[PDB]
């Protein structure tokens, strides 16, 4: 290759000559140490390189060399159960290689383990015409997840030789006859972080995701391929919510991205995620999770690139036909990396110091998440569902980050600290939160359940809205003042909030609620409301109804603890309601 | 064919070519990368044998030595044909719906010519939307700039598709087409619009341009200019009554900011670019009527409500230059009427030329003003309900408030996909005011009809 | 070595020529025509020329006869175990005219970034002896906790009290305190010195002093020096360090000053624009590393503009620094010492630092019930704000005795009073 030479060093800016074969946005190793850097300019053969690490002690005359690629990630076996930073540096391996608790300066380590041996299993047969994305074989990476080797893009032709066996990443596993000739294929492919991966076509997400958490699935569902934004006020139990979603959602892989956190805030995530348990297998979540984590004082570009690295990996596993869920925390911190990086590049400030392309950048990120048909003969479907935590950064909704996120997302889970003070978990404000997927999900739900789920959900939400207005009325007057009809609606609202809405993440049975069980529970509450309202029109007084129904109401509260095998006991509540209420009126 | 291999320098999206000849200001270019990728660019400035250009897609990956710049020799232009109708294009007019190839009659500069001040004629003739509140109370006229102001979620998108499917013009021997410009919307929204259009056969009578939210900002800017160029062609050159609808203009303002910061010229004075006001005025002087020609251009720019406290430049700008406006309210959407059109805050300035005997009904004008006052007074009853709480029930409030609420759920709330025609709207609103006593009826004549 | 090719002097900057092997951020020293010697640091290096800033200034320099020598190393601090009991200037040079200190080794002061996995979470609390800090927003070893105050609110006085009464219950080895005074007046500086001598903490502490008279560029180094020495004691010597830095506001003012001196385009709100990263680089040098005994804790004292419109933005740092502590002069007016507005103060790491085995576990439950008592007690008296004609006058007097009692007693325990956590709990019980 060509080796450049440093002619200027000013702060983070390094300028090197004899670099004509390099390109724009290429990654270079700068100086004797070889700190990471990225080319942003070029005049004649000299290039203006931006150094991510600290430039102290670097001077002119030192050599520069270019990787011949932009910021990129290594995609292949050995990528799962890994702790990465924004630029895909293996933190775990980082310690053992250098025997230091510090992120060394200008220290270069390959992302993946290039010398472990995997049993490649050839699922394809020679002489088959292949295109970009066909699956030639698989490797059992972890006990949970099956890693499939697929043809990298830009490769088209006919298989020549392919055999199974124990291979490393680097040694070739199959040969392909092409127009240009023969190309050997490794198990690993590289991809630029900021160029979205290609697809046959993108299509709508219309299949809701079972998150297990009752309030989410019932009132504000998220589609496989949707985008859900959740604010993270202190002590709202957001951490618990993220873990619950991660281990319970019916997705194959989870990608967690920590853009820039407080360090101690980071280490909690690091220790608690390996200790999470996959339910259907009893193993650690890490067997199907990829974790990217950057503390606050890290090189700024790693923090900005965190999101793109995470979503690039999610797009990798998406092209296999898997359902991926990517959690970003915190996106506010990411925007801060942008504001600082924009200042370092002498850009023209916009909204509250943010650059003018903030909304554009965020739109680019969120539009990659979705349900698509991956490339290949098989025409397989894959999806990425995005959960982004926006740190309020001061309690407000007008923050450019939050507004621009909400401009391209359809699900809002507003975590409220007020409910956490009242021991209401998950502390999702039902009034402020919304989902624009509720309509389509209601249609799908009605069909597969063969029930009128949409009517039930709308009725519950209507009762909650009326509950807000009623208890505001109550503050001015008194609880006795309103009618037995209105007061009955109050108590049914309490029933929804307590039995159906509140969920204990740590209870063995309360943590996860099967979709059929969600339906049966909500029906129990709603049949109650109907039969009692009916009995009011039948002339019975509220208090008499209350007594005969105290007995059965305790069953309703303990019903949210009923195992999924014994759902017959939930439908039985309906029968007990009807005979009890009709008995109270004599 | 002229393309130069001489790239002196690259800076961000900017690029410098040297030793070039015959280049001109605002020519488009294509950059042939070493890997064969193509990116359309534009010429920002040219001096001596040097030329400086901006790339729409950005300069990532460019190798200066091994890539060449091909100068097209023409400014940003739209290939126009009569057979454009029923086709879907992106922000730069490229076809997005596969389909047949298009042999354009000619190519046009999308910035457009300037109307002679005397030649342009007043907006005159009536356009039917099919939506009661627009047509009856806040009429739209051909060649009128009437915008729709709405909050983020209150069925603005539905109302745009609404108008597109139902808008037509009565008692004319000339065809009527709709041009739909979507500016920086998400894929899901864009697909909603396209699917609705294809389903209701509305696409057959319309041309539409699609600019996605993640699409480059310069394409985002170009979409309204492109849309109006096609609109003018059909309206005046091919004699149609074009209707132009642009979704979420506020997005367009954002795109101006992004671009303006990239160029570094006109640094922001109030946060957004220097001349956003003049830019919007340029777009909006395009709608009009040339005296001596059949065709007409109407536009309904839609844009998002400011939310009242993150106060921004856009509310004053289009409104400063628009001929009245139409407002939606979140409370009304939440309440359930649809479209949620709050009438008292909004109005159309140029009602009278459109609404009138013969063009529409004679009653319509007088009836509209009476009905307006009758709701203004349902407001009076609501205002005597505003502080009322549950104050003593009088006579003014009781009957007048009911009239208002009934209007809301019977005339404002027509239903999104219900296409009330003008005659229907008038008879319904007449009937819908007649429940009310005859003491306060502005036209003494014709008590029932 | 001893280049004599000064070709320019502009403001506090210089341009040197025909120099090679000069690195960025490299210390130089200047030999003037009169034999005076000044230190400066390289800030920009071209093909052959280099450009430096002189700390003391450029007054009196004759370019033709002056000379420059390039030391070949960036700003360093010599580390030794003999640091304790000593006072240094902004650049870690002896200021008490004590015995010459032979450095064990010379350390670059920028420090290093702890690998995220390597960092160990903080689970053990530190007893400040302050009821208004210990019970509620409790401080744990390794936490980054800052106190926000206005000038003349006694913020310095509280900082002194914390320094004197800071200790940990295990106490196998005693605590260590590193204190940095950043761009503060002599009177302010003297206060701390007198307290330490009188209380005897100088023998148990190490400190770095940078006054306003001293050049701005020395302020930048002053934090870096204190944290580098703290890290040396903490990790190489296993000590448990509490780092107290007084008025990072003026560190930020110096940051702007240097940025303007280097002709750097301003960032957001006229500040350099790398403030977020610069502060975070400073503040994140805390916590414990797993596999090492020592720990680093930071309590940065920050002057807070009454307005939120300008100075070192409270929320610029506040979300960097894992909670905060608020002092207000409105509070301070009525004999409330240390004036700790408890409404908006939080310790982000309070929940884990609080439990049986590390604290007497009435405390978590009792803190939460007294946190309810904060909210309800405020309701009772604080919320009235000269209103409450009827509210709190309807046998809510339990409330309308609680919180005024709480505000006076609990918040003003006296600046020289040390409350054992159990006691603080008890006075909470009394207030219960």
């Amino acid at each position: 290759m060509q080796i450049g030479k440093i002619i200027k060093v000013s702060g983070p800016l390094v300028m090197a000559e004899n670099m004509s074969e390099a390109s724009i946005q290429d990654m270079c190793l700068v100086g004797d140490l070889g700190v990471i850097g990225e080319i942003i300019e070029m005049r004649q053969d000299v290039a203006s390189i931006q150094v991510y690490e600290e430039t102290s002690g670097i001077g002119p005359g030192e050599p520069v060399r270019s990787t011949g690629e932009a910021l990129s990630v290594e995609l292949g076996p050995g990528i799962i159960s890994q702790m990465f930073d924004g630029i895909q540096r293996p933190l775990d391996t980082f310690m053992e290689v250098t025997q230091s608790n510090f992120l060394g300066r200008g220290v270069q380590l390959p992302a993946l383990d290039h010398e472990k041996q995997w049993w490649f299993e050839a699922t394809i047969e020679e002489g088959t015409e292949v295109s970009a994305g066909d699956i030639i074989g698989y490797v059992d990476e972890t006990k949970i997840i099956q890693h499939k080797i697929m043809v990298p893009n830009g490769i088209k032709g006919t298989v020549q030789k392919i055999e199974s066996g124990s291979f490393t990443i680097d040694d070739p596993i199959c040969v392909i006859e092409t127009e240009q000739g023969l190309k050997e294929l490794t198990m690993m492919q590289k991809w630029p972080v900021r160029r979205g991966r290609p697809i046959k076509q993108k299509l709508n997400p219309d299949v809701p995701m079972i998150t297990g958490q009752r309030v989410i699935d019932t009132f504000f569902p998220v589609t496989k391929g949707g985008a859900a934004a959740v604010p993270g006020p202190f002590g709202a139990g957001k951490t618990v919510v993220q873990h619950q979603i991660a281990k319970w959602s019916d997705v194959d892989l989870v990608v967690y991205v920590g853009c820039g956190e407080r360090g101690n805030e980071m280490t909690d995530v690091v220790n608690e995620f390996p200790e999470l348990i996959d339910p259907n297998t009893g193993e650690s979540l890490m067997e199907r999770t990829v974790l990217i984590a950057n503390t606050s004082n890290m090189p700024v570009a790693a923090r900005e690139a965190s999101i793109y690295t995470g979503i690039t990996i999610a797009e990798y596993f998406r092209d296999m036909g898997y359902d991926v869920a990517i959690m970003a925390d915190s996106t506010s911190r990411w925007a801060e990396a942008l504001r600082e990086m924009s200042g370092r590049l002498e850009e023209m400030p916009g909204d509250e110091g943010y650059p003018a392309y903030l909304g554009s950048r965020l739109a680019e990120y969120y539009e990659r998440s979705g349900r698509v048909i991956a490339l290949g003969s098989d025409q397989r479907e894959g999806s990425i569902t995005a959960i982004s935590a926006v740190s309020p950064s001061g309690g407000d909704i007008s923050e450019p980050v939050t507004q621009n996120t909400l401009r391209v997302v359809k699900v809002f889970w507003g975590l409220d600290s007020s409910l956490a003070q009242k021991r209401h978990f998950p502390s999702i404000n039902w009034i402020q939160s919304y989902s624009l997927y509720s309509t389509e999900v209601g249609r799908y739900m009605d069909q597969i359940l063969q029930q009128d789920w949409s009517d039930m959900v709308t009725e519950g939400m209507r009762i909650l809205q009326e509950e807000e207005q009623l208890n505001e009325i109550v503050r001015l007057v008194g609880i006795d003042s309103l009618s037995d009809n209105d007061r009955l609606t109050l108590e049914v609202a309490k029933s929804i909030r307590e039995d159906y809405l509140q969920q204990n993440a740590f209870d063995d049975v309360d943590t996860f609620t099967s979709r059929e069980k969600q339906f049966n529970m909500l029906k129990v509450i709603l049949t109650f409301g109907k039969e009692a309202r009916k009995a009011l029109s039948l002339g019975a007084y509220f208090n008499e109804i209350m007594e005969g129904t105290v007995a059965v109401r305790e069953r309703i509260s303990r019903s949210k603890y009923i195992p999924e095998e014994e759902l017959a006991k939930i439908s039985s509540i309906n029968e007990e309601i009807k005979e009890t209420i009709q008995l109270i009126v004599s | 064919i002229k393309e130069y291999r001489t790239i002196k320098e690259v800076v961000g999206p900017l690029m410098a070519v040297e030793k070039v000849s015959g280049v001109k200001y605002e020519e488009l270019i294509e950059v042939r990368m070493q890997n064969g990728e193509i990116r359309r660019g534009q010429v920002l400035e040219v001096q001596e044998d040097k030329a400086m250009v901006q790339i729409f897609e950005g300069t990532s990956g460019i190798n200066l030595k091994n890539s060449s710049v091909r100068f097209l020799g023409h400014p940003l232009q739209l290939g126009v044909s009569e057979d454009m109708i029923g086709r879907v294009f992106d922000g730069l007019g490229r076809p997005k719906d596969n389909g047949p190839e298009i042999l354009p009659e000619k190519y046009l500069d999308i910035n457009g010519e300037v109307i002679n001040p005397i030649a342009r004629d007043y907006p005159d003739e009536f356009i039917q939307t099919g939506i009661s509140a627009i047509d009856h109370l806040n009429t739209l006229v051909r060649g009128q700039k009437l915008p729709v102001f709405g909050p983020p979620g209150a069925g603005k998108s539905a109302l745009a598709a609404q108008i597109a499917r139902q808008a037509t013009v009565l008692d004319s021997s000339d065809d009527f087409a709709v041009v739909f410009a979507a500016i920086g919307i998400t894929f899901e929204e864009a697909e909603f619009f396209m699917e609705d259009f294809r389903q209701t056969g509305a696409i057959d009578r319309s041309v539409m341009f699609m600019n996605l939210a993640n699409d480059p900002a310069i394409e985002r800017i170009a979409t309204p200019r492109m849309a109006l160029t096609a609109a003018e062609y059909l309206a005046y050159e091919k004699g149609m009554h074009v209707l132009v609808i642009m979704e979420d203009m506020t997005n367009y303002a954002e795109a101006l900011r992004e671009i303006s910061a990239a160029r570094r010229e006109v640094p922001g004075r109030r946060g957004y670019p220097g001349y956003l006001y003049t830019n919007l005025a340029t777009l909006f002087e395009r709608a009009g009527r040339i005296r001596g020609l059949k065709g007409s251009v109407t536009q309904i720019p839609i844009l998002t409500m400011p939310e009242d406290d993150k106060t921004h430049p856009i509310p004053d700008l289009t409104g400063y230059i628009t001929e009245g406006q139409i407002i939606l309210t979140r409370e009304l959407y939440k309440s359930g009427i649809s479209p949620p059109i709050d009438v008292l805050p909004s109005l159309s300035r140029l009602k009278d030329k459109g609404t009138g005997a013969g063009k529409t009904r004679e009653d319509h004008a007088a009836t509209m003003n009476q009905l307006f006052a009758a709701y203004a007074q349902g407001k009076q009853a609501k205002e005597l309900a505003v502080v009322l709480g549950e104050s003593a029930l009088s006579d003014i409030d009781k009957i007048y408030a009911k009239f208002a609420e009934r209007f809301e759920n019977e005339y404002v709330n027509q239903g999104f996909y219900t296409n009330r025609t003008i005659t229907e709207t008038l008879d319904l609103g007449w009937e819908l005011l007649a429940m009310l006593p005859r003491t306060e009826l502005k036209r003494i004549k014709d008590d029932l009809l």
